[PDB]
């Protein structure tokens, strides 16, 4: 998957650059003057994961770059992120296509778990709503295949798991952390506001979640929703990892609740 | 004398500035030849939120003191929030801590005097608390004045900044970490932690949750009695009381003996920094 | 990417009508003799290289039991149905967008050194009627320095899209970039007119002899008067009987983007 | 006796694409041929309307017709089952075809063409031995002819057709008539006469048809009037080719009609069946 520098023209900048190569492409270039070999092995791990992913719900990898600064070539998504649709512009979504988004991204994470991939960074900025109907999952820089001490967490503290935050295990990252992150995505999806909005302190949120005192509030869910959906929302946010359900049962519940509409 | 320097600088625009050297950069205005400090903050928020933030940001114009970093203006450009302030050539004390390793005790006394006077000034005129007292937020120049910066002036901007940088070191009081009532005693706790940190140069005892757990369930570290005089340990143990009820308030920091004897000493900070740089 | 699937897909009934399956969403399935194995490994070999938004996304292969190829399930109809079955009233901007998407997919395939050899409007699917998908790579190939050594087999398809040098078969390897360019030119004719070429002829052998001798060409007078003049020039000179005179795909994309940006 | 036709009324028995079927209320065996068309619906309605034309097509030399219908996206044509098979299958099984059988099949195809001319004013256009069938009772019928031009226009895309017995003058688009069918009949009679094309891409065959004259049979293997018959059937000039009234007075047709041949017995010996 070798691409030489002279065919990719860097057209506009929106780090990330909108380029032109056999079509509109999005180029994730890491402009670092002194590349450490840690970034080298991170880049090799990223491209090694991206070569194993071929699905309609995953942002499509096409190629990489080696000389000058390291860059990643993928397709150019048209539209905006789910964070930008939900908390920046506030598009008035209707119920049906919200459950459609839920089942599509659940299908994407189910395919990632079937292909033995842990995304590890599931949040709203990683959800691209491509022409308003199709979902894409990208930015696999922290994706890792299971097969040592885990690296320090770097993402936002909202979508992390309590066992991620207290990190008492060498490798607390697993299927169920992604399940809880998907549950938080569902939480913001059915309400439209970020969880723990009444708290404006980062370390307070970290400590209150780590000690298990804090929890998302389901009171802002409208009561015209079917009770199976709120039961699913309550089940997917459960703190202890051994009773959080797996993605095939989630997909089965979603299609079961979709089927019942007359 | 610094007031008339803002008076000869009119409108500020992004195209009139140039790259020289969130993220913080320095800028200069070419005919005036003065140096300004620019703070760049990235937020993904609503337009109305951005405008009420900037409407809360104008207040820094009436914040004028020799203990507070001066202000020029703030505006919006390229999906970013720009904060313009007046430049300290000496940088924050964290960098000179890494440069020198340790700081002489009278310098910490002068820093303590400056920060407590700044806290009194801020609580009298605006009745607001700093919320972010750490050595990266305190600045010195080549002249010798020590000023506070990046305080909690805009609650909507605090809500916007509530989730961003991960946190490697934390200097925040326990009583706000439980979510209970917090006051200026939180800033006093943070000041005490900052001064002991620059006193010994490193944290004398891990992921961020471990520091949070250690802070909530255990008393803070204390200095040995056989090294320094007992009055400085008295300073720090009055400043490191867990319960804010009997933790000392700013009035008995003012009538405390160490602050008075440090005020009595004549310490020329400019000469020592010029000896440091050369 | 590669690797074999399992019995997760379901068999409903033991050229049909539907071969649709279900494997983490809607998917499309294709279908021990040696002649099937040659084409099957050629299909998997060409499909491991294709990653593009205009190309049908290969998903996996199955070697146990019957030979199967699983790919994504597109929503919509083929382009042939859209022009000759339902007669959808397309606007001109949609047709030019379809042309530039197919040109872009061909430019990617030829830049990555791939010949499908087998264009027609049957193999072009409109995914939700918006984005093109090029598929059915059973007769795809990879060019090489030894590709001229091997002797190509009979295409046995439909003679309306093949080139005169193809239908003559006088060279050892008549296939090249320009044969696909000619087939894309017939596709442009079908987009800009709406009917099959040589409509006044109702004999295939008549078409074979009348085109293979260079005595026939599609009628350029059936193009609409409100078609772009550069579009008429493009479809005219990409169907030239001379193999060398046909322009390459970068020229075609340049001309199409020039005519798109020229329109007010 | 056979009324309307539907897909559920037929039971698949065997393959001859052609599936041998039977109609359950009636119990007679028919032949059902399926072709795949991607054609507009109203056009297929017209295809049904002028495939109803074959109701008046009855003769001892034309395959009987029962009905036609559309189902499951496939056009369904139904004809009388007629078990002896085509001349291609008989040619593969028997190896050679003797000259008196050639005379009989020539008489059959020429009388069928005269019947079609005098009763329907249409033509066959596709003379090749796969389209002539043989029955166990010795009758030789014709089928698969061009009855409705919309169906030719619809089928004018896919043919497989590695070879071609198409007339030369119908390769550049000149005038055409029954003379082209006579010429293709000459090619078919020569083809089976010897059992091979007695001389390889399809365009080379059309080149071979158009630019240089057809071959001659040796005089030592067949009687002279047979070569006279075929060389009158293999004239390149359309006007110089003998028409139907000329072949019905040729010496070969009267000697073949004068011959009494156990064609039914010989074909039953070839297939090896006992009713
Ligand atoms: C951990 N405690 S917390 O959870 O409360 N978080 C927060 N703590 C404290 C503050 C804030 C927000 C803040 C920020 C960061 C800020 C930065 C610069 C600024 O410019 C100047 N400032 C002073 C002098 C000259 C200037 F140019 C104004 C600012 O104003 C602000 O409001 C927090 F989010
Ligand atoms: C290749 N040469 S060409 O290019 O001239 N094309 C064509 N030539 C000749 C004809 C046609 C179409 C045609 C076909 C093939 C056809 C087949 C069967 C049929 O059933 C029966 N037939 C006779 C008796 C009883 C029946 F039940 C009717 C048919 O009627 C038709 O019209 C062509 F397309």
């Amino acid at each position: 998957w070798e691409i030489e520098a002279s065919e990719v023209m860097l057209s506009t900048r929106i780090t990330v650059y909108k380029g032109k190569w056999h079509g509109d492409v999005a180029v994730k270039i890491l402009k670092v003057v002194d590349p450490t070999p840690e970034q080298f092995q991170a880049f090799r791990n990223e491209v090694a994961v991206l070569r194993k992913t071929r699905h309609v719900n995953i942002l499509l990898f096409m190629g990489y770059m080696t000389k000058d600064n390291l860059a990643i070539v993928t397709q150019w998504c048209e539209g905006s992120s789910l964070y930008k649709h939900l908390h920046v512009q506030e598009t008035k979504f209707q119920m049906f296509q919200l459950i459609d988004i839920a089942r599509q991204t659940a299908q994407g994470m189910d395919y990632l778990h079937a292909k033995n991939i842990i995304h590890r960074d599931m949040k709203s900025n990683n959800i691209f709503l491509h022409e308003g109907l199709t979902v894409k999952i990208g930015d696999f820089g922290l994706a890792t295949v299971k097969s040592q001490q885990v690296e320090q967490p770097t993402g936002s503290v909202l979508w992390m798991a309590p066992e991620v935050i207290r990190m008492q295990d060498n490798n607390p990252f697993s299927f169920q952390s992604d399940v809880y992150s998907y549950g938080i995505v569902l939480y913001e999806l059915m309400t439209g506001e970020l969880p723990y909005s009444h708290i404006n302190n980062r370390d307070q949120i970290i400590f209150m979640v780590g000690r298990g005192y804090a929890s998302p509030d389901l009171s802002k869910l409208y009561k015209n929703c079917p009770k199976a959906m709120k039961r699913l929302v309550a089940d997917c946010v459960k703190k202890v990892k051994e009773e959080r359900p797996l993605f095939p049962q989630i997909l089965s519940s979603i299609e079961l609740l979709q089927h019942s509409l007359p | 004398a610094f007031l008339t320097q803002k008076q000869k600088v009119g409108e500020l625009k992004d195209d009139d500035f140039e790259k020289i050297s969130g993220v913080v950069f320095k800028v200069s205005h070419k005919p005036s030849g003065l140096v300004m400090a620019r703070k760049l903050i990235h937020l993904e928020i609503k337009p109305a939120i951005r405008n009420q933030i900037i409407r809360e940001l104008q207040v820094l114009h009436e914040c004028n003191s020799p203990y507070i970093v001066g202000f020029y203006g703030a505006f919006y450009s390229d999906g970013e929030i720009s904060i313009c302030m007046e430049h300290m050539d000496g940088g924050s004390l964290d960098q000179v801590l890494k440069k020198a390793g340790r700081i002489p005790e009278q310098i910490l006394g002068k820093v303590s005097i400056a920060v407590i006077k700044g806290l009194t000034y801020l609580r009298e005129k605006h009745k607001i608390m700093h919320r972010d007292v750490k050595p990266s937020n305190i600045l010195v120049n080549s002249r010798g004045e020590i000023k506070l910066c990046d305080f909690g002036v805009s609650g909507q901007l605090i809500d916007a900044m509530a989730n961003a940088f991960v946190g490697t070191r934390s200097y925040m009081s326990p009583e706000r970490l439980q979510g209970t009532h917090y006051s200026v005693q939180s800033d006093i706790w943070s000041m005490g932690l900052s001064l002991v940190e620059m006193a010994v140069g490193r944290y004398p005892i891990m992921a961020i949750f471990e520091l949070l757990d250690y802070i909530v369930n255990e008393p803070p570290p204390k200095l040995p009695s056989g090294v320094f005089s007992l009055e400085f340990q008295d300073f720090v143990n009055k400043c490191l009381i867990k319960n804010p009820a009997e933790r000392a308030d700013l009035k008995q920091l003012m009538v405390h003996a160490f602050i008075k004897r440090s005020d009595a000493e004549e310490v020329d900070f400019a000469g020592w920094l010029c000896s440091t740089i050369g």
